[PDB]
């Protein structure tokens, strides 16, 4: 029993974290086989960062301008190239700790584990969702650039996020591992803002199922609703429209609990209209939307 | 306010 | 910026997790140097668990009754003994991945990372507080017995918790690593209940400081209060009394933010009396008490 | 209700 924001065990990723330094700028890199991946912002000085021309800055660098350190060992860079917003630094040593891995791009609404890192040294692990507006509500300080986000399936690490920057609202933006940003952002220190965000409806419903599996059922009711009628309420409260595919993905949880999805939708409708009246659900006083159906099934009893 | 690229100082 | 429930990187502990099987019972063990530590409940069958006599059950076992598996490798048990509620299984191989470590017992109100495990295989990591009533609000299913909780300081793992069991209320109980239970519990499947819990006041105040460091300051006010007058309100709302030592530990955070502790106490008093009126603090609609002052300082900007 | 010792089945 119990329900916690749970991250994947970080060990396989810890073995891949290195430090990359160019000039007086340092950040984290990801060392897989004989390549170190890192944000191209590492070739920027403070003055470059307002309006960097990265191809210009890069052509003025040589391999030996890149100091890569893995623990006590300096790695010799033997080649470098830029792919979108990341650098690929070819090194002369293949990482003996390289896990089975994939570079995947995730969808808004999906979750992943973040290994926060500083100077190539892992400092903490926590779970994040990709927000509908392609930001993440992370916990990152200066030096965190290059920390990665990932999921683990069997023994394969699917890397999905490399951290770059913090927006003025305090939220975070980054790229997939081929250096393509999530959302309409660029790696320069300019005024940028995210689109308006929305709440991830299918995830809230998954979390309501988790609560029932865990014995919170005060919010249930005898009512039902149609998909169309629920989506009318969702738009009022800035929730995402619910689709038949979301109803389908919720199938297993609805079968485990005996609560029809549209019945749980009616429960959610009342919560949105009434609030909670001083009660809690799985220890929260608000509707949690950063657990996917998969997260719920993975963690909850069958 | 502006975006902050969160690299560190060597 | 940002504030998340952050666990320690779990890699050093992942390298220590093994599976221990005795008969048809299996659970997790912790392999350090040439010793595997695990809950003594592993020598129990279903029928033994209501009223086990563990010294009796143990004397009927030999070394070869203990199957210890580390990944693909079976470890040969060459000695066994019981210490309080854990077993120490001496094996013929020292764990090459043994980190620097300590066995520490923690205090109620302190936090630690849990590596949830099943069949010796790590499955997730999350942060927990030891509740004032010596339970933890964890996330654990059958097979989790023997999962450990820990903190990491520099490169030394201070193990503080081994998981044993779940109480009827859905909360969890276990031992330190010399097998002494936290709280008034025993390792048998009987009706047991925890003492009444209370909220960890110093931690709530630490979390309020985190919020100010992160720009939530709507809850501040021009008022102050005395320690004695605050503790009067704390007792009404089932919060722990605040001491001068807690005020002292909050010193660094109060100096960083310019908000006197007793001024923050007055802010907390109003929150307790008024509720939040539909606002949130660091993304929560209730007062969070599972972050210590140390957790706040570690994670927040200086 | 009773405490559950959360071992697993081999």
């Amino acid at each position: 029993s119990g329900f916690r924001k749970m991250a994947f065990p970080s060990g396989k990723v810890e073995g891949c974290m290195v430090q990359v330094t160019c000039g007086t700028t340092t950040l984290n890199g990801l060392w897989l086989d004989d390549v170190v991946y890192c944000p191209r912002a590492v070739i920027c000085t403070s003055e470059d960062m307002l309006n960097p021309n990265y191809e210009d800055l890069l052509i003025r660098k040589s391999n030996h301008n890149f100091l890569v350190q893995a623990g006590n060992v300096q790695l010799r860079v033997i080649g470098h190239s830029m792919q979108n917003c990341v650098l690929k630094l070819k090194v002369d040593t293949a990482n003996p700790k390289t896990p089975k891995y994939k570079f995947v791009r995730i969808q808004p609404g999906q979750t992943f584990s973040v290994l926060a890192c500083y100077n190539g040294s892992p400092s903490g692990v926590y779970q994040c969702a990709m927000r509908p507006n392609f930001t993440i509500k992370g916990s990152f300080l200066n030096g965190s650039c290059g920390s990665v986000g990932f999921n683990i399936d069997y023994d394969c690490v699917s890397f999905c996020y490399m951290h770059h920057m913090e927006l003025p609202t305090g939220v975070h933006a980054g790229t997939d591992l081929e250096g393509n940003f999530y959302g309409p952002f660029v790696d320069r220190q300019t005024a940028q803002a995210a689109g308006t965000d929305t709440t991830i409806t299918v995830n809230v419903l998954a979390w309501l199922y988790a609560a029932v599996i865990n014995g919170d059922r005060w919010f249930l009711n005898r009512f039902t609703t149609t998909l169309n009628d629920f989506n009318l309420v969702a738009m009022k409260y800035n929730y995402e429209p619910l689709t038949q595919d979301h109803v389908d993905i919720l199938g297993p949880l609805s079968a485990q609990t005996g609560i029809a999805v549209l019945d749980m939708c009616a429960s959610l409708k009342e919560l949105l209209q009434n609030g909670m009246n001083g009660r809690t659900i799985l220890g929260s006083a608000l509707l949690e939307d950063e657990f996917t159906p998969f997260d719920v099934v993975r963690q909850c009893s069958g | 306010a502006t975006v902050r690229l969160q690299a560190g100082n060597a």
